[PDB]
């Protein structure tokens, strides 16, 4: 009812906090992906 | 017939032309079509392998059938082209990246 516990001391506390803000930026090339060198399946993609 | 790949001892009608390095070209190996720069390898083949592949399962080396010399393929040079623009209404003038 009548306690209370007052600090007599300090600690400066230096922690870390660690946040991503940015990802790899990264880009695909459609045909050379899906038909690398072949003409023939660039041509079929076209209709897709 | 087995046609997987391999050192093939049958093989159809077909002429072979000169072996040019260094440039893009299309290639015919053995049936083995594609288009890229041939370069000398280093890789060391065993005799019973005729190409080697990449962790796509691409043909990235190949022997050689008459000199058996191993050949690195690399795909011919290719990227994206971005244009920069100041505008339409400000100029018709870009540049190419
Ligand atoms: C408050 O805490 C600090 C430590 O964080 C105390 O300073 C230490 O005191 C002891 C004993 O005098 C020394 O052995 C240490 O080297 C001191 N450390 C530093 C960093 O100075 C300080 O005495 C405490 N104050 C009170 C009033 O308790
Ligand atoms: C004081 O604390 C005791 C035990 O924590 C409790 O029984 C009592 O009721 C408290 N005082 C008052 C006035 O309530």
């Amino acid at each position: 009812n009548n306690s209370i516990a007052i600090p007599t001391n300090f600690t400066i506390s230096v922690t870390t906090e660690i946040l991503p803000v940015s990802m790899t930026k990264t880009s695909v090339d459609c045909t050379m992906y899906i038909c690398g060198d072949s003409t023939e399946c660039s041509n079929l993609l076209l209709q897709y | 017939f087995e046609l997987l790949h391999a050192p093939a001892t049958v093989c159809g009608p077909k002429k072979s032309t000169n072996l040019v390095k260094n440039k893009c070209v299309n290639f015919n190996f053995n049936g083995l079509k594609g288009t890229g720069v041939l370069t000398e390898s280093n890789k060391k083949f065993l005799p019973f392998q005729q190409f080697g592949r990449d962790i796509a399962d691409t043909t990235d080396a190949v022997r050689d059938p008459q000199t058996l010399e191993i050949l690195d393929i690399t795909p011919c040079s290719f990227g994206g082209v971005s244009v920069i623009t100041p505008g339409t209404n400000t100029s018709n003038q870009v540049a190419v990246l």
